[PDB]
RNA sequence: UCCGUAGCGGUCCUGACGUGCGAAUCGGUCGUCCGACCUGGGUAUAGGGGCGAAAGACUAAUCGAACCAUCUAGUAGCUGGUUCCCUCCAAAGUUUCCCUCAGGAUAGCUGGCGCUCUCCGCAGUUUUAUCCGGUAAAGCGAAUGAUUAGAGGUCUUGGGGCCGAAACGAUCUCAACCUAUUCUCAAACUUUAAAUGGGUAAGAAGCCCGGCUCGCUGGUGUGGAGCCGGGCGUGGAAUGCGAGUGCCUAGUGGGCCACUUUUGGUAAGCAGAACUGGCGCUGCGGGAUGAACCGAACGCCGGGUUAAGGCGCCCGA
RNA sequence: GACGCGAUGUGAUUUCUGCCCAGUGCUCUGAAUGUCAAAGUGAAGAAAUUCAAUGAAGCGCGGGUAAACGGCGGGAGUAACUAUGACUCUCUUAAGGUAGCCAAAUGCCUCGUCAUCUAAUUAGUGACGCGCAUGAAUGGAUGAACGAGAUUCCCACUGUCC
RNA sequence: CUCUAGUCUGGCACGGUGAAGAGACGUUUUUUCACUGACCCGGUGAGGCGGGG
RNA sequence: CGCUCCGGGGACAGUGCCAGGUGGGGAGUUUGACUGGGGCGGUACACCUGUCAAACGGUAACGCAGGUGUCCUAAGGCGAGCUCAGGGAGGACAGAAACCUCCCGUGGAGCAGAAGGGCAAAAGCUCGCUUGAUCUUGAUUUUCAGUACGAAUACAGACCGUGAAAGCGGGGCCUCACGAUCCUUCUGACCUUUUGGGUUUUAAGCAGGAGGUGUCAGAAAAGUUACCACAGGGAUAACUGGCUUGUGGCGGCCAAGCGUUCAUAGCGACGUCGCUUUUUGAUCCUUCGAUGUCGGCUCUUCCUAUCAUUGUGAAGCAGAAUUCACCAAGCGUUGGAUUGUUCACCCACUAAUAGGGAACGUGAGCUGGGUUUAGACCGUCGUGAGACAGGUUAGUUUUACCCUAC
């Protein structure tokens, strides 16, 4: 009820944390409009 | 569901800035004839800490 | 099933048996100005969402095949519908099967 | 940062108390006690909103959507109640349909109102005729399927041979095969085939003759059907009973038990059927007791006699 | 005003953080173009109307991304005592679980096997790994100090008990 | 399942002034370069703006 | 001297209205039924055959064995001509099995399918011609309320096919092969209306087919709740108590054998008869306006199917030790490590360390270790909320002064 990531019998997200830019408020959490999501290697 | 924490920040009244002990808006001098065609001279009085 | 493209059968306008051209009936395109379509279009307008039921629990696999029978007479040219039983495969006038031949 | 007081908090005894001091307190024991510390007052954020070092916690003893009023006497196929007497009649838990299975509609069972006749008709019954059946039984020396044993057979091919290099030759043999017999069976086998049962008939709406009509049918005023006009009453088996007919209609649509037949199950006070009778709806006599068993059904009484049961005493005999 | 603000995951230090972009997400690129509404354009028709072309974004198509969500095999033969079995073959998916670690708060079988602790241990600890169903920021391993956290043993102490 | 805030995108209107160019069958379509006067932003106590001398 | 206050943008941002995409951020709603509880599994939910089914008909169960959502331009309709399955005896290659011929052949074949019935100059096989699988009223039967749909039977009115003709045929030899209203689509008439009249498009009607509701007399529909709520139900599960005893436990009868010999000292196969309710089932009768749901501790009583002790019988009883059996429940049946345990296993003592019941005795007697709310962690599963007779940790145990009994 508090967050779209909350709930479950394990502390886990359960959905891709990368979210589109034109998402409604209350859903647009996590990594907003992300082009890539990893450890920065190189440039 | 309930309105989330990141949504609640835009309404204000709890998440507003703590600006009680701040010294003022830090900005440049306004542009005029002196600063547009020549130069003006001022003096540094003191250096203060802004919270 | 297999039916030929020609059938000598009764004609209501002639009052006699005449040869006919036999085709397969297909459903025509829905007109936008039928009364039920106009009523449906005005009911679906605005708010309220979908108003009429949308059938989803389909069970049958094949349709009933309707033959469109046409009088070959120049004066008459009268057509009618003749339904047959449900069949999965249907073909108009092809490969008239024979007896006593070799299966290969 | 450590021990530790005031302060703040609330681990354990799962102590006290638990119609308590108290709608969360008390005692001992405990955590922290210079910092993300404690605290008054002012002020801000208001209900699908706030606020949350995040327990769905807190938001005036109310929180997984506060409180007050109204819509509102919200709806409920569900639960509980539903108020005087007497008289008469009197059920159903079954068919079909329904997102139907704790409910309705429908038919059945019931009641009320009558009416048309009587002062021939009808029957939870039999007799006499005439049809229907495929259960009980029986049969497998009759079909189908299952199945036990010997016996006699030729070569109809073989499994072991053996005297033949060998020949449908000698010649034992064992099994398939054939032929008469024999043991044992069938809800989804049957030649046979009951008992009980299910239909019709047992007259006047019937027989009988004569005539007429037809566009139907035909060799044929042939056949068939429909019309008229007459004549025949011993009312054509037994027993019993007055019948026929039309509206409106409540309740019911959870049933259960027993002889016999019978399905599943090891069985069940188990589950599911058929027939009839009960209990439910019903008291009484008996079975000590008792929904269903035996007898017998009921206005208030007197006399007599019984049923089923009984007759040492309880306890009539 | 990017040494800032906003949105997430993990949770000091030390040591690491392997492989997979097939799936679902996120992001990029595009008249090189399949689908594609309204409006606009053209044609027919007496007109209502019909047909056709054009056809935005988004879906499709292609690239990137796992400290995004997540995932990370199966069967045979083979060392000349027995066995195990480095090695080989084959089936295969986007890889086939790497370093570690373990009957763990995670192991059904299970009270696993061995050692130790006891007179006796389904408890504890240390090893073994075939792991139903361990595993690397859904973080793995370790680890001083700390804990009204969970568990085992010993000394001392006692009415917990005889 | 059926909707909906928000958001992306297309059309019409507010909505003008010129230059070129590319167009399909002289109207009109659209692409680019500019202008300010609608419209928008910032600053200021609207303090020396543009040309000329 | 001047006309925007200076700059920065600018016919675009932006605003208004439509159009498409996206949109559990939010709203509303749904998430069938039967059911030896529910869920999972199945369809006994619409149909057909044989049986059940008790010789008219009808008749149930998640009763048994099965089948169906098709197939056929002929596998429909006539007419003609043949006879099938199988077997025997023969014939170059030819053999178990290719083809020809003779004889026997009551159907042992075939008729599309599941099964049943039916069928021999045929209903089967092969040919020839065909489209009665066409149009149109009514009536009837089946299911049944005696309503529909589906399927079917006799006619009647037409036009036809075939055969020389009698005749037969309006689908399949018969019993199944399928679908309302509303809407859409097609066909039919020199058809009706389209509103003050006329013409023409269009539209609405009438009549017959189709597009489909398989939950098959026909809603348009995914989950989770251990955070949960209400109306109820003992019509329905999880305790006890009942019926039953498959299973568990205990006991018999017969005696092939074991026992060096020897069935029966002590045992006992193959069979068979019982008992008990300290095992688990099966069932759902009582209880859901609540009967406190596992153990352990404590305490009392009862049972005998007797471990020891008293008295005895029998041994393959020399003594000692140990087995079998009888009368027999009077008296005993322990201290501990492990586990919440029941159970189990081990150490030690002993005379023996027997088995059980009392609402699986005993929570207003205790305790709360386990199980079984809400907080959390791990593994597996699920996209997710969450789930796990899978582990781990923390988690309020109320009242007697009433009656009886003591
Ligand atoms: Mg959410
Ligand atoms: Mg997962
Ligand atoms: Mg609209
Ligand atoms: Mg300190
Ligand atoms: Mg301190
Ligand atoms: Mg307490
Ligand atoms: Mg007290
Ligand atoms: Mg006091
Ligand atoms: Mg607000
Ligand atoms: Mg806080
Ligand atoms: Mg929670
Ligand atoms: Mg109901
Ligand atoms: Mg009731
Ligand atoms: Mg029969
Ligand atoms: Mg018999
Ligand atoms: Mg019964
Ligand atoms: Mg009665
Ligand atoms: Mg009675
Ligand atoms: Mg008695
Ligand atoms: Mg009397
Ligand atoms: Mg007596
Ligand atoms: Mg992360
Ligand atoms: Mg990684
Ligand atoms: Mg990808
Ligand atoms: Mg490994
Ligand atoms: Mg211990
Ligand atoms: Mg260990
Ligand atoms: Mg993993
Ligand atoms: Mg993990
Ligand atoms: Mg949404
Ligand atoms: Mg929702
Ligand atoms: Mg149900
Ligand atoms: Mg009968
Ligand atoms: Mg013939
Ligand atoms: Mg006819
Ligand atoms: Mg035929
Ligand atoms: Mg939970
Ligand atoms: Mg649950
Ligand atoms: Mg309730
Ligand atoms: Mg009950
Ligand atoms: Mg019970
Ligand atoms: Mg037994
Ligand atoms: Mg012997
Ligand atoms: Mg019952
Ligand atoms: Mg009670
Ligand atoms: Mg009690
Ligand atoms: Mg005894
Ligand atoms: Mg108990
Ligand atoms: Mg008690
Ligand atoms: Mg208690
Ligand atoms: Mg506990
Ligand atoms: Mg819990
Ligand atoms: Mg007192
Ligand atoms: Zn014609």
């Amino acid at each position: 009820v508090e967050h779209p990531f909350g709930g479950g019998n394990h502390q886990h997200i359960g959905k891709p944390s990368t979210i589109r830019r034109d998402a409604p408020a209350g859903r647009k959490v996590g990594l907003i409009a992300a082009r890539r999501t990893g450890r920065l290697r190189g440039t | 569901g309930r309105v989330i924490r990141g949504q609640r920040k835009g309404a204000g009244s709890v998440f507003r800035a703590h600006v009680k002990h701040r010294k003022g808006a830090a900005r440049l001098r306004a542009v005029d004839f002196a600063e547009r065609h020549g130069y003006i001279k001022g003096i540094v009085k003191d250096i203060i800490h802004d919270p | 099933v297999n039916v030929p493209k020609t059938r000598r059968t009764f004609c209501k306008k002639c009052g006699k048996h005449q040869p006919h051209k036999v085709t397969q009936y297909k459903k025509g395109k829905d007109s936008l100005y039928a009364q039920g379509k106009r009523r449906y279009d005005r009911k679906q307008s605005g708010y309220g969402g979908q108003t009429k039921p949308i059938f989803r629990k389909k069970a049958k696999t094949t349709k009933k095949i309707v033959l469109r029978l046409e009088c070959v007479e120049p004066n008459c040219r009268s057509k009618r519908m003749l339904a047959i039983k449900r069949c999965k495969h249907f073909e108009l006038g092809g490969d008239k099967k024979r007896k006593g031949q070799v299966i290969q």
